[PDB]
RNA sequence: AGCUAGUUGGUGGGGUAAUGGCCCACCAAGGCGACGACGGGUAGCCGGUCUGAGAGGAUGGCCGGCCACAGGGGCACUGA
RNA sequence: GGAGGAAGAAGCCCUUCGGGGUGUAAACUCCUGAACCCGGGACGAAACCCCCGACGAGGGGACUGACGGUACCGGGGUAAUAGCGCCGGCCAACUCCGUGCCAGCAGCCGCGGUAAUACGGAGGGCGCGAGCGUUACCCGGAUUCACUGGGCGUAAAGGGCGUGUAGGCGGCCUGGGGCGUCCCAUGUGAAAGACCACGGCUCAACCGUGGGGGAGCGUGGGAUACGCUCAGGCUAGACG
RNA sequence: CCUGGUCCACCCGUGACGCUGAGGCGCGAAAGCGUGGGGAGCAAACCGGAUUAGAUACCCGGGUAGUCCACGCCCUAAACGAUGCGCGCUAGGUCUCUGGGUCUCCUGGGGGCCGAAGCUAACGCGUUAAGCGCGCCGCCUGGGGAGUACGGCCGCAAGGC
RNA sequence: CCGAGGGUAGGGCCCGUGACUGGGGCGAAGUCGUAACAAGGUAGCUGUACCGGAAGGUGCGGCUGGA
RNA sequence: UAAAAAUGUUCUGGAAA
């Protein structure tokens, strides 16, 4: 179930800095900022020209690890992302952004991704009226994500909701900071998502 | 300048009184991901040396590819030796559906969407060359017409 | 609609009955090639007026006997012992494919 | 005794085009001329013309090539690159109008024999008819 | 061959032959070792492989291999045949499944224990 | 690799809701087979299911349609 | 479980004895609240039937819930399971020790004979996760029975050679027929499934509604290039 | 003496009568078999001599089937161009057999070599195709087991299919 | 009359089994030789026939995949 | 195209690179 374990252990390995912890992973010590190398006993020696396979693996893991989505879903959602008319490149990336908890994280609310999930698994999060608790819930157009009321007074929801004053949300989401709402104006775009991932490879890895 | 990407390096041997003496083979493909690729096979007593050499010939055995939206004008089945290769145009998003050797070329040529299939002997060198003839032989509605004018 | 077939008359030593050899051609289900093939029908001849080498039409009919489920619709051409010989010859060869 | 007049014709063209011959002779047949008319209109040959070799009706096809080239082997490019008989007597091939093949993504052509005349893939498709698929040429 | 020759003779399906007649394909098959010895392997290699010769519920008496180091099989131990051949043993075409019936798991095994009976040790 | 005596056809019967050698006398000698008859083996068929770029290949469990059977076997009674 | 949390505790493992790794992982700090508790608690069930109207139409009335005191909702609410395979190449993942053609591994090639990324253990890593491997069987890859889409001088593959039966195949011009073939129309092609659109269970899996395919085969109509058939004409194949 | 194929020339006659060919039928080197005949030379088997560790072999001296004829069987082969039959098409150079020519040389049929284009894994093939095409037939699907067994047909047998 | 089944008798197909026996495949370090690969020391291969512990030898004819 | 010339045997199992 959703990994759970040494994550700023993958900020490493994938060698492409990751902030799955948020605050710290954002500090002068993303773990990455002290060891730009993979873990293990070796981790700092010549590296064989990674095979054509390896690259794709790493590209995929880069992405999948970047959400916490466990393979099964990851790869599953991928297939849906295939039949759907269009470029799998956009689509998929888009269908990865439609992930409730994700958006949660995408719209402040939670410092990081792994945290945004729990907010969902406890009710704290709410949609177009009625609340929801499935991290897999897929957001659709014109739907706002609101915090619950019992929470609004919680020490956490505060500080986290504060970091919004000043900072602007992604070009496909709004935000009633005082009224914790913000809608999902439209599926995000390749460019809007500045992710250290080369989707086109992650795609090739599922061909074989 | 271009991308450069080797398809395969290999070590061969010839015999002598004192046993076997070796030599290396670098099959390098180079391009700009926007119309120009070239293949070159270099041979030398040291790998390094061979791959640099295969790079040199590489730029000399070039070929204009008529890219069209990331794909190839039509489909061609070129045979070389006992190595056959088939290129069939694809729609945007498809990507490159080929093996390591032909992909390396098609990708450095700037091809983005393409259906491929190796038939017959899959020898790397031979397929690799059969791929260049293949790309070399493509035409566009444009040059087909300047052929049957009147 | 009652199936109507056209064939030649091979044999008629039966009383009021005539065996007809209906040919047909069609595309091979896998290899394309058009191929002939044939079947023999035991059409009824109450009038006893059709004989050997007679290209006649044959129509589906209420069972007249075991096997006989067709009547002779109408003569289409007379004299074709040629078509009959082929048949006859083919049946003849068989007598050499034995052991 | 020649078992496939057309097949032969396609072949005689292929054979000389490949040795940069100026023109090639082929025994005359009304049906064959049709093919040729199409081969000329779509531009593959320079043209044909009923003529007479040693007192017998022949068809003289005039080949067309590309311009001379550089490097080794300056032999010009070929206008008739491919030309393969599809339907042969050993196995005929009929195609429904929906079934009509698309030759070389459009840069090529198939030649059908329909109840409306020997027309090309485009002509056959537009006319909504289908037929025996004589050959394909690209 | 000519199309006509295909129409006449036609092609021929392959038909695969099983490397394991454990009847009904049966993922497995039960039996009893009537002989439990050690054969000497094929060539390059030398050793003393432990193999049992088992009488089956398929009505066959085959010889199978006892994987892992150290086993507990005797002339009458019921056993579960798995099917998986051994490259050096000319005769053995099946593997005895460790951890089923009289077949004991591999005492003290700690890696790939799932492939050798051997339960799971309590970190105690 | 040849098979066939109710065997193939006829006429008049019995029979049936009804065609028919389905069954019966009598008559005629027929019928079928390398386009694979007869025989031996295996098997319930299909919609579909899995796989495949496709053509194909494999399959027919759940659900739906048809068939067949009811310990093995023969028969009829009631009755639409 | 989440967010914090050390130029980085211990233990275990490596080491060119400086140190490196497991690792923000833990501990530790706050924070949420799977379970469980208390209260509330369904839809699926509206007609048969009854009354007004004629036991018709239409309107109104009453009984009925196995699943269940379940789903679901409100309030309260505890940090609360992790395993399996693999790490020589194919193939993602490497070191130390043990052993010494032994014990064992092995899908293919092959690993072990005293320095073994291949055996066995450990550390470390990779993969996947309430799962993870193994065996059996089907398709793929296998254009490796090749219709699409292969071959036969030397790799498997030309019959010892003739004559010829069935069969297959067939030159040039014209006309009639229209079986092949092609075109329009039309009947048929159940349902479910599949695909697409949209909906209903918090999502999904399931599920509903709608939409679109469909060759085949029947019927009627039409075309005539090519194949076929009848007919007439030819001489370039063939024979004399 | 009887008889087959076949090629050139004249273009005179027929008017597609054509190609191919599962089966069938015929032929089919040598050895081998059955009658009888024949038998010089040769020569399996067999007997010596020599060689050799041995020598059922190589070498030497002998020698019977057989080899030869007739009639009838046998039906195999590296029966080979290891390359099925037919037709069209695609540079030339050279030597050669046989025919016709307005006998510089041309033109037809055949036998060789080298080589256009093209083909091939390569070697090579290349108007005598292994090139480019159409028609029909035979045959191949990893090595061994094995051209073995069982069955059937054939044969006197040996064995063949 | 027909008729399930039972009974006597004799055929056909297939499966299991049998003293003994034929060859076959496989199996780290057995015995004899030396046929083949370099005129492999007698050019090799080949159909057949006779012969020999064994490879094989010789006869007849054929092949070049030998000079 | 024609094609002469040698009496005389043998080397355990793995692994080399």
């Amino acid at each position: 179930g959703r990994y759970i374990g040494p994550v700023c252990r993958l900020c490493r390995r994938e060698g492409v800095k990751l902030y799955l912890k948020g605050e710290r992973c954002y500090s002068p010590k993303c773990a990455m900022e002290r060891r730009p190398y993979p873990p293990g006993q070796h981790g700092q020696k010549r590296a064989r020209r990674p095979s054509d396979y390896a690259v794709r693996l790493r590209e995929k893991q880069k992405l999948r690890r970047i959400y916490g989505i466990s393979e099964r879903q990851f790869r599953n959602l991928f297939e849906e992302a295939s039949k759907k008319k269009g470029v799998t490149g956009s689509v998929f990336l888009g269908l990865l952004e439609s992930r409730l908890d994700n958006v949660v994280y995408r719209l402040g609310f939670a410092v990081s991704r792994r945290q945004a999930r729990q907010l969902v698994r406890h009710g704290h999060i709410t949609v177009n009226g009625r609340r929801v608790d499935l991290p897999s819930y897929r957001v659709r157009p014109g739907d706002e994500i609101a915090v619950a009321e019992k929470s609004r007074n919680l020490e956490l929801i505060r500080q986290n909701l504060e970091a919004m004053k000043g900072r602007k949300v992604g070009p496909w989401l709004s935000l009633d900071v005082e009224g914790m709402k913000g809608k999902f104006l439209r599926l995000p775009d390749r460019e809007d998502l500045a992710l250290p991932v080369n989707e086109q490879l992650v795609i090739e890895f599922y061909s074989r | 300048d271009f991308e450069e990407k080797m398809i395969l390096i290999r070590r061969t041997a010839r015999m002598q009184a004192g046993g076997r003496r070796f030599r290396f083979g670098a099959l390098v493909v180079v391009g700009d991901r926007q119309g120009r690729v070239g293949l070159g096979f270099g041979k030398a007593p040291e790998v390094p040396l061979a791959v640099q050499k295969a790079g040199y010939y590489a730029r000399r055995n070039m070929v204009e590819v008529p890219l069209q939206n990331g794909t190839i004008p039509h489909e061609i089945e070129v045979e070389f030796g006992a190595s056959k290769i088939v290129l069939k145009p694809a729609a945007p998003g498809t990507g490159v559906i080929a093996g390591a050797v032909p992909r390396a070329i098609l990708e450095l040529a700037g091809v983005t969407d393409i259906l491929t299939k190796e038939l017959g002997s899959r020898n790397p060198i031979n397929i690799a060359y059969a791929t260049m003839e293949a790309l070399r032989q493509l035409r566009t509605k444009a040059d087909v017409e300047r052929l049957r004018k009147g | 609609p009652k199936k109507v077939l056209t064939g030649v008359v091979v044999s008629d030593k039966m009383q009021k009955t005539v065996t007809v050899l209906v040919e047909r051609q069609f595309p091979h289900p896998l290899y394309g090639k058009v191929i002939k093939r044939s079947k023999k029908y035991l059409a009824h001849d109450p009038e006893e007026k059709y004989k050997l080498g007679d290209v006649v039409e044959i129509i589906e009919s209420r069972p007249i006997s075991k096997r006989k489920r067709f009547r002779v619709l109408r003569l289409v051409e007379s004299g074709r012992m040629d078509l009959v010989e082929k048949y006859l010859i083919r049946r003849q060869n068989y007598e050499s494919l034995s052991k | 005794m020649l078992t496939d007049p057309i097949a032969d014709m396609l072949t005689r063209i292929r054979n000389a085009t490949r040795v940069y011959k100026e023109s090639t002779d082929v025994p005359a047949s009304r049906f064959k001329e049709e093919i040729l008319r199409i081969l000329a209109r779509e531009g593959f040959i320079k043209g044909y013309e009923r003529v007479d070799v040693d007192g017998k009706p022949y068809l003289r096809v005039y080949l067309k090539y590309g311009p001379r080239r550089q490097g080794p082997d300056p032999r010009p490019e070929q206008v008739i690159h491919h030309i393969r008989r599809i339907s042969k007597p050993g196995r005929r091939v009929y195609v429904g109008v929906k079934e009509i093949p698309r030759v070389r993504r459009g840069l090529g052509i198939a030649i059908l024999s329909t109840s409306k005349g020997v027309l090309t893939d485009r002509e056959a498709r537009k006319l909504g008819v289908g037929g025996e698929l004589i050959c394909e040429v690209w | 061959p000519t199309i006509n020759q295909l129409v006449r003779k036609g092609r021929e399906k392959v038909r695969k032959k099983s490397k394991v007649p454990a009847l009904k394909g049966a993922p497995f098959r039960r039996g009893v070792c009537t002989v439990v010895r050690t054969v000497t392997p094929k060539k390059p290699n030398s050793a003393l492989r432990k193999v049992a010769k088992v009488r089956l519920t398929s009505g066959y008496e085959v010889t199978a291999y006892i994987p892992g180091e150290g086993h507990n099989l005797q002339e009458h131990s019921v056993v579960l045949i798995r099917g998986g051949r051994v490259k050096d043993l000319p005769g053995v075409r099946y593997h005895i499944v460790r951890g089923v019936y009289d077949a004991a798991g591999v005492k003290d095994r700690k890696k790939s224990r799932s492939k050798y009976g051997t339960k799971k040790p309590k970190e105690a």
